[PDB]
RNA sequence: UGGUGGCGAUAGCGAAGAGGUCACACCCGUUCCCAUACCGAACACGGAAGUUAAGCUCUUCAGCGCCGAUGGUAGUCGGGGGUUUCCCCCUGUGAGAGUAGGACGCCGCCAA
RNA sequence: GGGGCCUUAGCUCAGGGGAGAGCGCCUGCUCGCAGGAGGUCAGCGGUUCGAUCCCGCUAGGCUCCACCA
RNA sequence: AGUCUUGGAGGUAGAGCACUGAUUGGACUAGGGGUUACCGAAUUCAGUCAAACUCCGAAUGCCAAUGACU
RNA sequence: GGGGCGGUCGCCUCCUAAAAGGUAACGGAGGCGCCCAAAGGUUCCCUCAGAAUGGUUGGAAAUCAUUCGCAGAGUGUAAAGGCACAAGGGAGCUUGACUGCGAGACCUACAAGUCGAGCAGGGACGAAAGUCGGGCUUAGUGAUCCGGUGGUUCCGCAUGGA
């Protein structure tokens, strides 16, 4: 069913977004490109694994 | 029997929808457009009061062309507005599309006002 | 007409069995017909 | 087109005259043809919809729409959203092109012809007609057919009656039942 | 017995009865009716006792038209159970009926009948009505 | 003996209406009227909120007005 | 006349006529910008061969829709009474329905 | 009275997607074969794109309670 | 704080049938039954009713504002 | 409406509720303990139910076409209030289902809950105006203690570490 999940900065390592999805819908790793505010810029956020 | 709306009466439709968010005050007035079939038209608005400020048209006589409805008629009328509008003291404005796709003709005219003076 | 879904509409000559040859618009050059409105015994009224 | 030249030259006068138009702008014309063909087995096979998309466009020179399911109807075994057929719209050239196969060549080849009906007008001098087999059509290749599958031709005219639309399409020279 | 084919709401507010009928308050459809006088739920074993009273006085011969419709339905508690834990079953139906509605109407008979007809029905119903004619 | 009953529940109250008065004076960010839905519209220097909710964009004085034929609108003019 | 605003259909719908040179349209092209789950239909881009048939504009009409008093009535604040599931009376207020009537647009700005 | 559970073909039972399987009974064939027979899916009214399989009620059958003065 | 004056929010009383349910009689009938009014759904004319109906809609009460009087 | 037994316990919507708000009963009706990577954002474009008339399969009901058609549809889901300059339908590009906050309001015993212009950072969509801090709105949740994980210019029991 739907779950917690965490996004990361892909590149600082931030861990800065929960969020949820659909894991059966969304099975593979998602990524968005959300603000990290070490960074000061949107960067891609991966999922975290 | 096909029976079908006119186009002005679908565009003034989308023209409502424009017109919704988009509106002229003295600071920032309307950048109104109509076009036709064979012309080319536009007005400076303020619709808090309701007074165009400033006009300008194909049927005016500076614009001398033949072939008014096209896209090198709608520069010569963008020019003409801004520079009229210039002197009124009006920098600023809001371009109202009127309806019509923000293409040709009616981006020529908005293309035209950018390039002679008006900020938008 | 959107390049690439349409098939290339050409004046196409529709030779009949009868002799009668009329251009129509299709998508082949040449169009063999057995029976035409001439020749069909519905339209003779034979 | 050699129709649309008819039209100008010969049925459009002939209409103003028998009808007695104050203006040219009132002459019934046909304004598009619509044609439809109702895929309700592709509901069974997806692959039957891609076929008569393929033979529709090789009949009418133009890619058609394929039409979805508008509701849910369990009684045929259909979901909304549903490919289920696929509709036409031929106007200008391409519908006077057509208009002409379908008298000249298409109609005669209908098996037992015996004329289309002068009843199928809806009141508003639009004329619909049902053909059985796509068959007919020379465009169509016998052995590539894996169903034989009919087709609703719609006809659509400015005309406000019957018998304008009538007068019109035999003048167009629609093979009407004696 | 008359009711309803369906309601929305099963059980009801009981409700109150002031003011005269809102309308219905005149005889229309028939010449002859009786007027009710005082405000009362009619229940719809009432109107068959009073419908089939006036009915058979009448011997076939002339046609009524009942102005009422048991469509509010009532409620009971079972015998002997204690107050609380829910509103009862519904029970029966019953038309309110508030002063000057014409609750019945006769045609097709005389007068000298009509009167007599109603004048049976009265005594089935729970309220005082009088007789009236059409204006 | 006795059965039970399938009811007997219900939300808490929403306290939704008017919050300032036709007239009354308010400051940037009131909120004139909580609504389920644009019972009243957002007019002068009034936004709509995500619940709907309509507040005062400036300080002035509250007016609700008809809107339309159908509709009313509340405006905050500025104290002048 | 066109554009473009303000005003609760008193603006509307219907019906009946009337008008077009300019202006607005339909209209005529699709080579090109751009276009359609398919189509130059629409949207664009072009043009003026002819047409007021339609949109549009102007007149007449109260058939529908709208607006709408007045009087009365229901309701009711306050005060009283009674035979109190309800009822009556007094100062005050006062609907809805009904109807008299109104109404086939009213006021801007700009251009020609 | 209240709760809890049940209601599908002759028989035994499968089973929101348009009601099956075995056996019995019938088809021809002589321990398997070969096709049939037969359903208001207890009923009702409703949720919906379709209801045996929702949901609310009515039957009936079982089951458990119905106490303390 | 009271009262007057002015403005406003709101859907009760009443009323109404414009929606949703319920519902009576006539007219006229799809259609289904014994070619038929044999019975009929819709439609149409009139008529009833509603805590969870509303095209409407009070008195009051409420929130304010501006002065005045207290 | 003694206790037992039965039923119920938090949240949302409606009615009761007496035209602000609030308002009880083992009063009357229903929902919730999610779902959606688009069913979110934005830009552009659009209009629904049903019926009539005509149509090979095709029938009351698939798919056309025509006219009529304030919504008689739709709005993920209960209901209510809303919504057709759509909040309903379609398509393109996207991730604002952002980080820091927040004048000021609402609600309120507390604890919590709700709305919010605007400012900064860095974005998305858009020609621009602008819109965007999830979803038409209002349920979809649970204090502290304790423990886990990631980050960290903090502390570190003589000092450096731990
Ligand atoms: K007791």
């Amino acid at each position: 069913m739907r779950v917690n999940i965490t996004l990361a900065c892909t590149e600082c390592g931030e861990r800065n977004y929960i969020s949820k999805k659909n894991k059966r819908n969304n099975p593979d790793r998602v990524e968005f490109k959300k603000y990290c505010p070490r960074d000061k810029k949107s960067t891609l956020h991966r999922e975290t694994k | 029997m096909i029976t079908k709306t006119s186009k002005n009466a679908a565009r003034l439709k989308r023209h409502a929808r424009v017109r919704a968010k988009l509106s002229g005050t003295a600071e920032r007035p309307r950048l109104n457009v109509f076009r036709s079939n064979k012309h080319i038209y536009a007005q400076i608005i303020d619709d808090v009061n309701g007074v165009t400020l400033a006009s300008a048209s194909t049927l005016d006589k500076d614009l001398n062309v033949e072939s008014t409805g096209d896209t090198s008629a709608a520069t010569k009328v963008g020019e003409l507005v801004a520079k009229r509008a210039a002197e009124k003291g009006i920098s600023d404005v809001v371009f109202d599309r009127g309806g019509y796709l923000y293409h040709g003709r009616v981006k020529a005219l908005a293309d035209a006002a950018r390039e002679a003076g008006l900020k938008f | 007409m959107k390049a690439g879904i349409h098939p290339n509409f050409k004046k196409a000559t529709v030779k009949c069995a009868c002799g009668n040859e009329f251009e129509t618009g299709s998508v082949k050059e040449e169009v063999r017909v057995e029976i035409c409105s001439e020749c069909h015994p519905f339209y003779t009224g034979r | 087109n050699r129709l649309k030249e008819k039209y100008n030259k010969e049925i459009a006068p002939a209409l103003m005259t028998k009808f007695n138009y104050d203006s040219v702008m009132q002459v019934p014309k046909i304004e598009k043809i619509v044609i439809n063909m109702g895929v309700g087995d592709a509901v069974q096979n997806a692959k039957a919809i891609d076929s008569a998309v393929e033979e529709l466009t090789f009949i009418a020179g133009q890619k058609p729409v394929v039409t979805r399911a508008k509701k849910s109807i369990a009684g045929f075994r259909l979901r909304e959203g549903m490919p289920i057929g696929a509709k036409v719209t031929l106007r200008g050239e391409r519908m006077y092109d057509f208009l002409d196969k379908l008298i000249s060549v298409s109609l005669p080849r209908v098996r037992d012809f015996r004329g289309v009906s002068k009843k199928s007008f809806d009141g508003r001098g639009n004329y619909t007609l049902g053909i059985k087999e796509q068959l007919i059509f020379p465009e169509i290749d016998y052995d590539k057919v894996t169903k034989v599958r009919g087709m609703d031709i719609v006809i659509v005219t400015t005309a406000n009656t019957d018998e304008e639309a009538r007068e019109l399409l035999t003048q167009v020279g629609m093979p009407f039942q004696k | 017995m008359l009711l309803p084919k369906r309601v929305k709401y099963r059980r009801e507010h009981r409700g109150k009865m002031r003011g005269r009928a809102k309308g219905g308050t005149e005889v229309h459809f028939g010449e002859f009716g009786i007027q009710a006088l005082e405000a009362s739920w009619i229940t719809n074993r009432q109107i068959e006792a009073a419908r089939i009273a006036m009915t058979r006085y009448m011997k076939r011969g002339g046609k009524v038209w009942i102005k009422i419709f048991p469509s509010k339905p009532y409620t009971a508690k079972p015998l002997e159970v204690r107050m609380g834990s829910g509103k009862g079953a519904p029970e029966g139906w019953v038309a309110v009926v508030k002063p000057g509605k014409v609750l019945f109407e006769i045609s097709g008979v005389s007068e000298e009948v009509a009167r007599e007809a109603l004048r049976l029905a009265s005594h089935k119903l729970p309220i005082k009505t009088k007789f009236v004619k059409r204006e | 003996g006795v059965g039970s009953t399938k009811n007997g529940r219900d939300s808490e109250a929403k306290r939704l209406g008017a919050k300032r008065a036709d007239g009354q004076f308010v400051t940037g960010g009131s909120i004139l009227y909580r609504q389920r839905g644009t019972k009243i519209y957002p007019g002068e220097n009034v936004g709509r909120g995500g619940d709907d909710t309509l507040f005062a964009k400036i300080d002035g004085t509250v007016k609700f007005e008809r809107f339309g034929r159908d509709r009313k609108k509340v405006s905050v003019y500025p104290v002048a």
